């Protein structure tokens, strides 16, 4: 019908609600801040529950993604970049993600965030450095999600702008396209 | 300026209940994240867990989430002063102005409908009364149960229950002198009927 | 600007243009006069500003130490200690910490000039001289904060008495590394690290105690004597000699320097309860209490066996029971009278303590 | 205009920060004239703003060839004094509105970082360190 870049802006525009980054900020980094508080600074772990955090409202997420979209399956890690890329974070977050590092054979590339929404003014303690991601939530959304496209991905963060490296890399790996189911009976 | 789509942000604030108790049942489904198995369970079972789980668990998980809504206030509130710029002074000039403040411009960049008339009664306690409390518009179980559903639901209360304790809290009064406490005594009185059947009501008191 | 004789420190930005300020020179013609003048100058200021009720208060403490500044500067100490004595403290805790330091390095200075100086009163009962010395040399030992450049004041009251406490916090911080555990025969240990961030120098204290307090009340103490504190981080055991088992909530800690002692009280209630376990060695004198094991019917008695007896200077075992109903006393070591304690002095290999059931108790 | 000092100051009296952007014992001046503004504020000898609920920057005192001025936050009760050169300052217009822009951007700073969902509770060493870098990359 249009392109998925034209998709995007059209639907951003004039069929969503609004509110604002900074509340999102405070919510999210309130919610980070009770983490790291009660569980005694132990950051290997925090990270693995806002991955379930974020593999959890994902799961929800994706039915009101392709309720607005209306787009076909997926099959192809090379339209699933397209679409994750020019749609589905322009239609949330309001952003659009790079692709870069395409790996051999189109196996897995890597999502480049030039401006995350989740960390519009963070400054991590020196505990942290080097420890935390802060952004988990976002690459257990995406695994979440694409589970219930009927794929599993492997999805994992490679840097992040926060820790001091020089950009924020989600590398987005694809395990196997798992197949439909069928009712047999005995 | 910029936005966010408001129904992810619904989304995440509602996914607190479920943070409540995985965190606490963390502290005292399984799969492969790439290398090492971490253990999920579904958000829907974890509210059953918290209708269904104990007495000293049940107020220890809403302490939890009081803090979190208290952590929403004391941050958002400063913002809010800086740019919207009420015409309060910082320990008490009268608390009208205060709630005022909050149900003027607090719920409005919170929820997406400004809270509904209070009552005073000039010395003590203030109530806030809200009409179909938006981020629970689409909560229900069955045609049947309905006690259930409503006794399901109150963990939920806590998140503005703190977001008003935090707001008081940064302008003055601290959180000693100022006790809050939400309910669902709140009827449907003349306005049309949403899907949720009950109102909410904010009964907050300072001294 | 057209003279130069400095005020105190106050330099303005020097700047090229000069100004002919010559019409005036009758105030300060000479070195002297100009000091006398400043000050009734600031003592009016003063009596203004103290006629405003008490909406001004600052800038009347303010000007009270510029006042006291330039005593210091006069060399005549007497009455500079003394207007000193009323904010001898009183910019510390309000976080102003350079003023602080200002004002009780010139005390300090101060009383260390003059001969005399043998006693003083701030608001009632006369303080020591060197009483409140000390007091104010400590304090500007924490509130100092410059590493290696505090050594000056050491050396100043190293080579310059009554017990007196002092709240050890901002000076030394100490945590729990692990935890108990057996080190010799009949002494339990444990290991802990304080980090000495206030000194500049090692330290040879005298006494260090560990207080463990349990739920009934009674209290045990970890020592450790005559341990020489180096600058910086270092860990060392605590031995305790007389010892319970059960939960232990840590009550405080205390070091004794030759002269002074720190102490820091802990809260209370924080659920951090440690627990003190037996544990056995071969080499460990001790006591095992039980019922005996060939006696009559109706003849009820107690077994006490000494492991580990062998040669032994002295001791002194007592039992005694407890009430359980919470007035009755339901056994009793002797026929006709009630007793409720026995009390051995000689060593000995086994010995049969006797029993008489007073009503029921199982 | 690089400012001498900058101070923040909260309802209780309690200095948070006395930054000077660096002779030795300038601090010691700087912290004695931010005690002597302290005061300044309850008085009836200034008239504060109390019109339009805006902020007003206001010429506080002369000591010391210290130009200083400070604002007052009157419904969170933050106090901001800021200290210049005589020599610096040419009394125009124009450096009023920029120097209530410095003002703003400094009260933007401290608003950012309190409000960083890393900060514990109270923790004062960890906004004395950000404060810190944010002012030294600021003011340079
Ligand atoms: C083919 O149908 C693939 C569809 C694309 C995957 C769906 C991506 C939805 C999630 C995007 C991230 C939203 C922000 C999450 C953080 C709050």
């Amino acid at each position: 019908s249009r392109s998925l870049k034209a998709m995007g802006e059209e639907i951003w525009k004039n069929k969503t609600e609004k509110i604002n980054t900074e509340l999102f900020t405070l919510t999210y980094g309130s919610i980070v801040a009770q983490l790291c508080q009660d569980y005694e600074r132990d950051f290997n772990k925090v990270n693995d529950h806002l991955y379930s955090m974020g593999y959890n409202i994902g799961c929800r997420l994706i039915e009101d993604f392709l309720a607005r979209t209306a787009l076909p399956r997926c099959e192809n890690l090379v339209k699933t970049s397209e679409v994750l890329s020019k749609c589905a974070f322009k239609i949330f977050l309001n952003i659009t993600p790079n692709i870069t590092n395409w790996s051999h054979n189109k196996d897995t590339f890597s999502l480049i965030l030039d401006e995350n929404p989740l960390a519009d003014f963070v400054e991590l303690p020196m505990d942290a450095m080097k420890s935390l991601w802060y952004s988990n939530i976002l690459c257990g959304v995406l695994k979440g999600s694409l589970e219930m496209v009927q794929l599993d991905c492997d999805v994992w963060f490679v840097s992040d702008i926060l820790r001091g490296d020089s950009q924020t890399e989600i590398k987005v790996k694809l395990n196997r396209i798992l197949k439909d189911e069928i009712p047999i009976g005995e | 300026l910029p936005k966010v789509s408001q129904s992810v942000y619904q989304m995440l604030l509602n996914e607190m209940v479920p943070l409540a108790m995985g965190i606490e049942r963390q502290i005292s489904r399984l799969k492969i994240e790439e290398h090492h198995t971490v253990d999920i369970i579904r958000s829907h079972n974890l509210i059953h867990e918290l209708y269904k789980a104990d007495e000293e668990e049940k107020e220890k998980v809403l302490a939890r989430l009081r803090n979190i809504g208290f952590q929403i206030g004391l941050k958002l509130s400063e913002l809010l002063i800086f740019s919207n710029n009420p015409n309060l002074k910082f320990k008490e000039m009268d608390l009208l102005l205060i709630m005022k403040f909050i149900c003027r411009d607090v719920w409005k960049q919170i929820f997406g409908k400004q809270i509904d008339n209070l009552k005073t009664n000039h010395r003590g306690t203030f109530y806030l009364l809200d009409y179909d409390y938006r981020p629970i518009q689409s909560f229900s179980l069955e045609e049947d149960a309905k006690n259930e559903e409503l006794k399901m639901i109150e963990p939920f209360l806590e998140i503005p229950v703190g977001i008003i304790r935090g707001v008081l809290s940064s302008l003055g009064y601290s959180s000693e002198e100022v006790i809050c406490l939400a309910s669902f005594i709140d009827r449907p009185t003349d306005r049309p009927k949403t899907a949720f059947p009950k109102g909410v009501s904010f009964h907050v008191q300072v001294t | 600007a057209t003279s130069g004789y400095r005020l105190m420190d106050k330099n303005y930005p020097n700047s090229d243009v000069k100004y002919k300020f010559d019409l005036l020179k009758e105030t300060f013609v000479d070195e002297t006069v100009f000091q006398e003048n400043f000050l009734t100058l600031t003592k009016e200021i003063l009596s203004l500003f103290n006629k405003c009720e008490g909406k001004r208060q600052r800038i009347v403490d303010i000007l009270s130490i510029e006042i006291g500044l330039l005593y210091y500067q006069g060399k005549k100490y007497e009455e500079a200690v003394s207007l000193f004595l009323s904010c001898y403290e009183y910019y510390t805790q309000t976080n102003w910490n350079s003023i602080g330091l200002k004002i009780l390095q010139v005390f300090i200075d101060s009383l260390s000039h003059c001969p005399k100086l043998d006693v003083l009163q701030i608001d009632g009962e006369s303080v020591s001289a060197s009483a409140v010395l000390t007091n104010a040399f400590l304090n500007i030992l924490k509130l100092c904060k410059d590493n290696d450049s505090k050594e000056i004041w050491w050396k100043k009251f190293m080579d310059l008495n009554i017990h007196l406490m002092y709240p050890l916090d901002g000076l030394f911080e100490v945590t729990l590394n692990s935890k108990v555990h057996l080190a010799r025969a009949n002494v339990s240990a444990i290991e802990v690290n304080l980090k000495s961030y206030g000194f500049p120098e090692d330290i040879s204290t005298k006494t260090m105690r560990l207080s463990l307090k349990n739920m009934g009340g009674d209290v045990i103490v970890f020592g450790a004597s005559d341990f020489l504190l180096k600058k910086g981080e270092n860990k060392l055991i605590l031995e305790c000699r007389d010892i319970m088992y059960g939960e232990f909530s840590l009550l405080s800690f205390e070091i004794i320097v030759e002269g002074i002692t720190f102490v820091k009280e802990f809260p209370e209630n924080q659920d951090e309860f440690i627990v003190v376990p037996e544990i056995y060695c071969k080499e460990s004198t001790k006591v095992l209490v039980k019922q005996a094991h060939n006696l009559n019917l109706g003849e009820y008695a107690l077994e006490l066996k000494s492991v580990q007896s062998d040669a032994l200077e002295s001791l002194q075992v007592e039992v005694e029971v407890q009430k359980n109903n919470m007035k009755n006393l339901p056994v009793s070591f002797s026929m006709d009278e009630i007793q409720a304690r026995k009390r051995y002095n000689t060593p000995f290999e086994n010995v049969r303590l006797e029993y008489y059931l007073l009503d029921q108790i199982t | 205009l690089r400012p001498c000092f900058v101070s923040l100051i909260d309802e209780s009296d309690k200095p948070i920060l006395i930054y000077v952007p660096n002779e030795m014992n300038d601090v010691l001046k700087y912290n004695v004239l931010s005690n002597i503004s302290l005061d300044y504020f309850e008085s009836a000898l200034v008239e504060w703003h109390s019109l339009d609920s805006k902020p007003l920057l206001k010429s506080i005192f002369q000591l010391e060839g210290v130009s200083v001025f400070a604002m007052l936050i009157k419904q969170t009760g933050l106090k901001i004094v800021i200290g210049f050169e005589q020599k610096s300052l040419s009394g125009a217009d124009d450096e009023f509105e920029a120097i209530n822009q410095i003002f703003e951007t400094v009260r933007k700073i401290y608003i950012r970082v309190k409000c960083n969902p890393l900060l514990v509770s109270g923790d004062e060493k960890s906004i004395i360190k950000s404060l810190e870098r944010k002012f030294d990359e600021l003011f340079i």
